[PDB]
C-alpha cells in the first residue's frame, strides 16, 4: 500500500490515553471491596458526614471523582444498581479492565472502532455462553433463593 | 471460550477479543486477591478445570482453595453477569467513540 | 537538556547518558527498551507478582536474547 | 490519577489512624474507673465548668473530630 | 512487646534487668552453637567467606550476580596484608557497562 | 514511523522468521521493496545492541526494587 | 489616519477597534477555528466531544451535534458568534446539517483569505460566490427525485433518509432497530409535523438496544388512592379544570356571617358544589378521568367511591398528547355532556420500568402520538440517544413535508463543484478564481468526510470529480470499505431541503463576515 | 500518553511542551511572521522600515536589508530564530540575498502546512524536496552564464 494517512492531530489519541487511565484508576480504587473478604470504605463529603460502606455504587457516587471517564462509570454503576441492584462493583471493574486492555489494542495500531464491533461480537459470544451456563429456577425453590441471599449478603 | 472464539477469528478483530477475554480474567485475580491466595497460580488453576469441563469450578475461599462452588452454595442470578457484562461493553464502546474534551 | 524534575525521569536522562559514553549510538533505544519493559510490568504487577520476581525474569530473558545475540552475530573485516 | 478533589488513606496507615483515635478517647476516661477513680473538670471556653465521673457525660462533652473516635463517643 | 507491661505500670527497671539477662544468654548461646571449623584450610576458608560475602549480598540489587561480586570480593580481601585497611581497596565508579563489565585490577 | 501499520507488519515478519530460517529479516523503513536487512547493508554493533539490553534491564530491574519516595 | 492610531484618542478606556487587515484577520481565525473545532465530528466516521461546563455544577455532556457543540462553548470572536448562530438556526429549521453548513462557511470564509492574500477585492469575491452559489442551487434542485407518489417508494425513502442521518451518531450501532423506531414514530404521525406530539422517555439501565416505540402511550403520573389501577375498554374524558379548593373566581367576595354554624352551613355548600361537579363530571359515562390541574382529597375520594380513574397533574403537554392519542376532548365545562367527546382505548395499566411505575395505554383508537422509551448504561448516553433520535425525527418528518431527496455520501457536494466548475470556466475576470474558490470549498466537504475514516481522502476525491465529469451524477463515498459507489443503489439518501438550507445559509454567513472591514468594541461591562 | 498531559508531572516549574500538533502549529506561525514581516521589502520596489529600540539609547535606524531587520528583533518563536540565524549567514556568506532566502523558506514552510493539512508525512515532504532541490540546482547551473573571459 505505501505510507498511508498521516495522523495529523495526535489528540484525540492523548484523549483516549487520559480517559482510559481515569477509568483504571477508578477500578484500582473500588477493586478491594469486591467478593466475600472485601473491605470497606469510609467517605467524608464536604461536611462533618461519615459513610462506611461496600456497595459499588455508593462509594462512586458519594466521592466526587471529577474526571468525565470517571463520571460516566459513575453513571455507569448507577445504572446497573437500578437494573440490577448488585454487581455495581463488578460491572466498573470490568469496564475499567476493557478500557485498560484497549490501552494496548490502540497503541498496536488499531483504530477505536474496529476495538468497538469486536467488543460487540465478544459481547454477544459472551452473552451466549452466561445463557449456556445458566441453570432454570423457580420460585417454589425456597433454598435457591435463601443461596442468593446469602451470597448476596457475604460481601458485606 | 472467548480466548478460543478469538482463536477463530482473523485480523485485528481477533487481537481485540482476545484482549477482551484477557480482560474478563480481571475479575478472578481479584477474587484470588483480597483473600491471601496466589492470584496467578489460583486463576491458571480455575482456567485449567474449566478447560477439563469443570464449569462450575470457583474460588473457595473457606478452604483456601479452589473446588466446586454449588457445594458452597455460592450463586446469583444470570441477570447480574449478563447485565453487567452488557453495560460494561455499550460504556466502553460509548467512550471508545470520543477524541476531544471542550471547556463549557 | 530535558528539564524534568521526576526522579524517575532523571534516571532515564542517566541511563540515555550511560548508553552514549559506554557506546555512543543506541541512546534513544534504550529509553523505549526500558519504557515497554515497564508498561509490561505494570500489568504483571497488576496481577499479583513480587516486583523482585519480574526483575529476575526479566534477568533471565536478558541473558537468553544476548546469547541469542552472540549466537546470530556476523564479522566484518 | 484517580482525581479525587480529597485526601485518601489506604492500607496500614488508617487502619493504624482508626486504632489511634480509639486509643486516644479510651485514654482520656479511663483514670476514671473503679471506685479509686477520679473525676475530670471540664471548662466550656466561657467559664462554665462541669465536675463529672461519667464517661457518657465527659464523651458528649468534648467535641470530637475523628470518625472512629466518634462512634466510641455515640457508642 | 514491652508496651503493654509498660502499660500497666510495671516497674522499667525490672524491664530493664529482664533485657540484660535475656541479651547475655543469647549472646552465650550464639557462642556456644556457633559453628567453627579448626582445620586451617585454605580451600575451605574461601569457600566459607565466598559463601558468607554471598549471603551478605544476597539483598541488594546485584544480587543477580552476587556470586561473581562475592569472587571478587573475596579475592581482594585475601590480598590485603595483615590490617585490612578499608582505604587499601580502591572503588572507582565509571558510568556506562553492564554489571558484569565491573573488573577487579590486581 | 515509517506509516505502516505496526501490528500487521512485526507480525508478517515475525512469521517470515520463524518459516524461513533467516535472522535478517526486519522492518523496510525505506521502502525499498524488500524485508531483508542483508541486502539493504542495515549493520549494526553487537556491543551497541548488548549494551542497550543490558543498561535497559538494569535500570528496568532498579525501577523495579523502588517502593519508596520522600521527596520534601 | 485611524481612530486607534491617531495623535487624539477617541474611544472611552477598554474600547478599541480593528482596521482592515487586523479584523479580516480576527475573524478568519475565529471561523477556521470554528470550523475547525466542529469538524472531525462529520460524517459516518466521526467521533464525538466531551462537553466539560466550567460552572458550578459541571454539565457533562458527550455529543456528536454541531449545534450543541457550539451551543455550550464560551465564544469572544464575533464572527465565531455569526457562525454559531448559523448553526443554531440551521438546527431550527431542519434537525440536520449544522456541522455540515459550518464547515461548508469555515472553507468559504478560508478560501476567501487566500484570495485576499491574492489582492482580490473582497466585493469581487462576494459577486462571484451569489454567481456560484446560484449555479449550485439550481444544479441541486435540478438533481431532486421526488417518490412521494408511490407508498413503497417513499417508505423506502424514508428508511434510508433515515439511516444516513443516524449512520454519524451513536446509534449507528443498532441503526437499523433504530431507523425502523424513528421511521414508525413519524409515520404514526399521520403527517402532522408537531413533534411535541412524540415524547422521549429516558430511563437508565439496559442497553440501547431495549429501546422500543410503544405501541401505545405511557404517562409518568400517578393515581388516587382508592381508585382501580387496570381497566378495559376504558372510556377517557380529558379536563384542564381546577376541582383543588376550587373558588369563585369573583376575587372580592367573601364569607361575612356572625355565628360559627352560618360558617359550617357555608363549608358544606362548599363541599356539596364540589360534588355536584364530580356527578356532573360522571354523567358523561366515563372510565378513567384525566386532569391537567391538581385533584385535591375530596374529589379524589368522590372519584374513588365511583371506580374511576383520576389521573392528576398531568401538564399541558400530557393533555394534549393524550387527546392526540385517544381523540378525547380537553373540557372545561360539564354541562354539555353530548357536546363532549370521549377518547377511548383498549386497556389501561401500570407497567414496571426500570426501577420506575407508569401508566401504559394500550390499543389506542387515534395514536397520533408516540412515547419512544430509551435504556441506555449512562447519562450521557442516554442524552446522546435523544439529540440523534431528535435529528432523525425532524429530518423525517422534513422529509413527509417536502419529500424531494438527494443522494448523500459528497454526491450532492460534488455535483454541485462540478455546475460552479463549468461556470467558472466560461467567466472573464477574478471572479472566475471565486468561484473555483467555492468549487473547492464544496470538494472540501465530502473532503473532509472522507479524511474522518482514514481514507485517502485525495484519490477518492479525484475519482469522484472525475465520475462526476464524465456524466455518472450519482457517484458517492463508498464507506462500508473506502471506494467510490452509487448512491442510488447504496441507499444513501438526504432530504434537498437540508442540503439547500446548508448551502444558502453557509453562502450567506460567509458573504456578511467577508463584506466586515473593520469591528468596533465597546468597553466590556 | 503524553509528557505534560500526564497524571503525574514530569517538568520543573516553567517547563513546557509541546507536541506534534501545537509544535507543528507555532513553528509554522513563526515562520510565516518572519516571512510576512521581511517581506515588502523586497524587489525593485520594496519599501523601509524603522526600527526603534526600547533599551535606554533608544537607537533609531531605518533598513531595507533582511538580515538587519531580522537582527534587531525580540524573537521568542524557536523556528523564527531558525530563520534569523539563516538571514544572518546568508549575509554572512553573501553580501545579498537575506531577505529572499528568508521569504522563500517562510513560503516553502506555509506550504509544507498546508500539505501536512493533506495527510502527508512529513519525511515524504522533505525527501521530494530534496529531489526538487536538486532539480533547481542543477537547472540554475546550466543556465549560469561566465563572461570572465572579455574586459
Ligand atoms: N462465599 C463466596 N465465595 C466465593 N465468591 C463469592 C462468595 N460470595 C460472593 N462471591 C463473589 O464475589 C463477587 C463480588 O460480589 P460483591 O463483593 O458483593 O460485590 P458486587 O455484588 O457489587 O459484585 C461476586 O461476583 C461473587 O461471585
Ligand atoms: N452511510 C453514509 N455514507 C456516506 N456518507 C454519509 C453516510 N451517512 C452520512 N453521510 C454524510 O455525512 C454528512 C454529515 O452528516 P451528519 O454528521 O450525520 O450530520 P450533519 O449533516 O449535521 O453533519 C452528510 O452530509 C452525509 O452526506
Ligand atoms: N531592476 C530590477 N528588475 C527586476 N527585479 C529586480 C531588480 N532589482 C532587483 N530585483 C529583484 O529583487 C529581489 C530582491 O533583492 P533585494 O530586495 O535587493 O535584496 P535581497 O536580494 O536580499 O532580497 C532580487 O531577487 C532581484 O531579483
Ligand atoms: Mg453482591
Ligand atoms: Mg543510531
Ligand atoms: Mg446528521
Ligand atoms: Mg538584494
Amino acid at each position: 500500500r505505501g505510507k498511508g494517512a498521516y495522523q495529523d492531530r495526535d489528540k484525540p489519541a492523548q484523549i483516549r490515553f487520559s480517559n482510559i487511565s481515569a477509568a483504571k484508576a477508578v477500578a484500582d480504587a473500588i477493586r478491594t471491596s469486591l467478593g466475600p473478604k472485601g473491605m470497606d470504605k469510609m467517605i467524608q463529603d464536604g461536611k462533618g458526614d461519615v459513610t462506611i460502606t461496600n456497595d459499588g455504587a455508593t462509594i462512586l457516587k458519594q466521592m466526587q471523582v471529577l474526571h468525565p471517564a470517571a463520571r460516566m462509570l459513575v453513571e455507569l454503576s448507577k445504572a446497573q444498581d437500578i437494573e440490577a441492584g448488585d454487581g455495581t462493583t463488578s460491572v466498573v471493574i470490568i469496564a475499567g479492565s476493557l478500557l485498560d486492555s484497549c490501552t494496548k489494542l490502540l497503541q498496536k495500531g488499531i483504530h477505536p472502532t474496529i476495538i468497538s464491533e469486536s467488543f460487540q461480537k465478544a459481547l454477544e459470544k459472551g452473552i451466549e455462553i452466561l445463557t449456556d451456563m445458566s441453570r432454570p429456577v423457580e420460585l417454589s425453590d425456597r433454598e435457591t433463593l435463601l443461596n442468593s441471599a446469602t451470597t448476596s449478603l457475604n460481601s458485606k | 471460550r472467548l480466548t478460543e472464539y478469538s482463536r477463530t477469528l482473523s485480523g485485528m478483530e481477533s487481537y481485540c477479543v482476545r484482549a477482551f477475554a484477557d480482560a474478563m480474567e480481571v475479575i478472578p485475580s481479584t477474587l484470588a486477591e483480597n483473600a491471601g491466595l496466589n492470584p496467578i497460580s489460583t486463576v491458571t488453576e480455575l482456567r485449567n478445570r474449566h478447560a477439563q469441563g469443570e464449569k462450575t469450578a470457583g474460588i473457595n475461599v473457606r478452604k483456601g482453595g479452589i473446588s466446586n462452588i454449588l457445594e458452597e452454595l455460592v450463586v446469583q442470578p444470570l441477570l447480574v453477569s449478563v447485565s453487567a457484562l452488557t453495560l460494561a461493553t455499550e460504556t466502553v464502546r460509548s467512550i471508545l467513540k470520543i477524541d476531544d474534551v471542550v471547556n463549557t | 537538556m530535558m528539564d524534568v524534575d521526576h526522579q524517575i525521569a532523571k534516571l532515564m536522562v542517566e541511563l540515555s547518558k550511560s548508553q552514549d559514553d559506554e557506546i555512543g549510538d543506541g541512546t534513544t533505544g534504550v529509553v523505549v527498551l526500558a519504557g515497554a519493559l515497564l508498561e509490561e510490568a505494570e500489568q504483571l504487577l497488576d496481577r499479583g507478582i513480587h516486583p523482585i520476581r519480574i526483575a529476575d525474569g526479566y534477568e533471565q530473558a536478558a541473558r537468553v536474547a544476548i546469547e541469542h545475540l552472540d549466537k546470530i552475530s556476523d564479522s566484518v573485516l | 490519577p484517580l482525581s479525587v478533589f480529597g485526601d485518601r488513606s489506604t492500607g496500614e496507615t488508617i487502619r493504624s489512624q482508626n486504632v489511634m483515635a480509639a486509643a486516644s478517647i479510651a485514654n482520656i476516661v479511663k483514670s476514671s474507673l473503679g471506685p479509686v477513680g477520679l473525676d475530670k473538670m471540664l471548662v466550656d471556653d466561657i467559664g462554665d465548668v462541669t465536675i463529672t465521673n461519667d464517661g457518657a457525660t465527659i464523651l458528649k462533652l468534648l467535641e470530637v473530630e475523628h470518625p472512629a473516635a466518634k462512634v466510641l463517643c455515640e457508642l | 512487646q514491652v508496651k503493654p507491661y509498660v502499660e500497666e505500670g510495671l516497674h522499667p527497671q525490672i524491664i530493664i534487668r529482664a533485657f540484660r539477662t535475656a541479651t547475655q544468654l543469647a549472646v552465650n548461646k550464639i557462642k556456644e552453637i556457633a559453628v567453627t571449623v579448626k582445620k586451617a584450610d585454605k580451600v575451605e576458608q574461601r569457600k566459607l567467606l565466598e559463601k558468607c560475602a554471598m549471603t551478605a549480598l544476597s539483598s541488594k540489587l546485584i544480587s543477580q550476580q552476587k556470586a561473581f561480586f562475592a569472587k571478587m570480593v573475596v579475592d581482594a580481601v585475601m590480598m590485603l596484608d595483615d590490617l585490612l585497611q578499608l582505604k587499601m581497596i580502591g572503588i572507582k565508579k565509571v558510568q556506562g557497562g553492564a554489571l558484569e563489565d565491573s573488573q577487579l585490577v590486581a | 514511523n515509517s506509516g505502516m501499520n505496526p501490528i500487521q507488519t512485526m507480525t508478517e515478519v515475525r512469521a517470515r522468521q520463524v518459516k524461513e530460517m533467516n535472522p535478517a529479516l526486519g522492518i523496510d523503513c525505506l521502502h525499498k521493496g524488500t524485508n531483508d536487512m542483508k541486502q539493504q547493508h542495515v549493520i549494526e554493533t553487537l556491543i551497541g545492541k548488548k549494551q542497550q539490553i543490558s543498561l535497559a534491564t538494569q535500570m528496568v530491574r532498579m525501577i523495579l526494587k523502588i517502593d519508596d519516595i520522600r521527596k520534601p | 489616519a485611524s481612530l486607534s492610531l491617531a495623535p487624539v484618542n477617541i474611544f472611552k478606556a477598554g474600547a478599541d477597534e480593528e482596521r482592515a487587515e487586523t479584523a479580516r484577520l480576527t475573524s478568519f481565525i475565529g471561523a477556521i477555528a470554528i470550523g475547525d473545532l466542529v469538524k472531525s465530528t462529520l460524517g459516518p466516521k466521526g467521533m464525538d466531544k466531551i462537553l466539560l461546563s466550567s460552572g458550578r455544577d459541571a454539565s457533562l455532556m458527550v455529543t456528536n451535534d454541531g449545534a450543541t457543540i457550539l451551543k455550550n462553548i464560551g465564544v469572544d470572536n464575533p464572527a465565531a458568534k455569526v457562525l454559531v448562530d448559523m448553526s443554531r438556526v440551521q438546527d431550527d429549521e431542519v434537525g440536520d446539517g449544522t456541522t455540515s453548513v459550518t464547515v461548508l462557511a469555515a472553507e468559504l470564509l478560508r478560501e476567501a483569505e487566500s484570495l485576499i492574500a491574492k489582492k482580490i477585492h473582497p466585493q469581487t469575491i462576494i459577486a462571484g460566490w451569489r454567481e456560484a452559489t446560484k449555479a449550485a442551487r439550481e444544479a441541486l434542485l435540478s438533481s431532486a427525485v421526488d417518490h412521494g407518489s408511490d407508498e413503497v417508494k417513499f417508505r423506502q425513502d424514508l428508511m434510508n433518509i433515515a439511516g444516513t442521518t443516524l449512520s454519524s451518531k451513536l446509534l449507528t450501532h443498532h441503526k437499523d432497530h433504530f431507523t425502523k423506531l424513528a421511521v414508525e414514530a413519524v409515520l404514526r404521525l399521520k403527517g402532522s409535523g408537531n413533534l411535541e406530539a412524540i415524547h422521549i422517555i429516558k430511563k437508565l439501565g439496559g442497553s440501547l438496544a431495549d429501546s422500543y416505540l410503544d405501541e401505545g402511550f405511557l404517562l409518568d403520573k400517578k393515581i388516587g388512592v382508592n381508585q382501580p389501577k387496570r381497566i378495559e375498554n376504558a372510556k377517557i374524558l380529558i379536563a384542564n379544570t381546577g376541582m383543588d379548593t376550587d373558588k369563585i373566581k369573583i376575587f372580592g367576595s367573601r364569607v361575612r356571617v356572625d355565628s360559627t354554624a352560618k360558617v359550617a352551613e357555608i363549608e358544606h355548600a362548599e363541599k356539596e358544589k364540589m360534588k355536584e361537579k364530580v356527578e356532573r363530571i360522571l354523567k358523561h359515562g366515563i372510565n378513567c378521568f384525566i386532569n391537567r390541574q391538581l385533584i385535591y382529597n375530596y374529589p379524589e375520594q368522590l372519584f374513588g367511591a365511583a371506580g374511576v380513574m383520576a389521573i392528576e397533574h398531568a401538564d399541558f403537554a400530557g393533555v394534549e398528547r393524550l387527546a392526540l392519542v385517544t381523540g378525547g376532548e380537553i373540557a372545561s365545562t360539564f354541562d354539555h355532556p353530548e357536546l363532549v367527546k370521549l377518547g377511548s382505548c383498549k386497556l389501561i395499566e401500570e407497567v414496571m420500568i426500570g426501577e420506575d411505575k407508569l401508566i401504559h395505554f394500550s390499543g389506542v383508537a387515534l395514536g397520533e402520538a408516540c412515547t419512544i422509551v430509551l435504556r441506555g448504561a449512562t447519562q450521557q448516553i442516554l442524552d446522546e440517544a435523544e439529540r440523534s433520535l431528535h435529528d432523525a425525527l425532524c429530518v423525517l418528518a422534513q422529509t413527509v413535508k417536502d419529500s424531494r431527496t438527494v443522494y448523500g455520501g459528497g454526491c450532492s457536494e460534488m455535483l454541485m463543484a462540478h455546475a460552479v466548475t463549468q461556470l467558472a470556466n466560461r467567466t472573464p475576470g477574478k471572479e472566475a478564481v471565486a468561484m473555483e474558490s467555492y468549487a473547492k470549498a464544496l470538494r472540501m466537504l465530502p473532503t473532509i468526510i472522507a479524511d474522518n475514516a482514514g481514507y485517502d481522502s485525495a484519490d477518492l476525491v479525484a475519482q469522484l470529480r472525475a465520475a462526476h465529469s464524465e456524466g455518472n451524477t450519482t457517484a458517492g463515498l463508498d464507506m462500508r470499505e473506502g471506494t467510490i459507489g452509487d448512491m442510488a443503489i447504496l441507499g444513501i439518501t438526504e432530504s434537498f431541503q437540508v442540503k439547500r438550507q446548508v448551502l444558502l445559509s453557509a453562502a450567506e454567513a460567509a458573504e456578511v463576515i467577508l463584506r466586515v472591514d473593520n469591528i468596533i468594541k465597546a468597553a466590556p461591562r
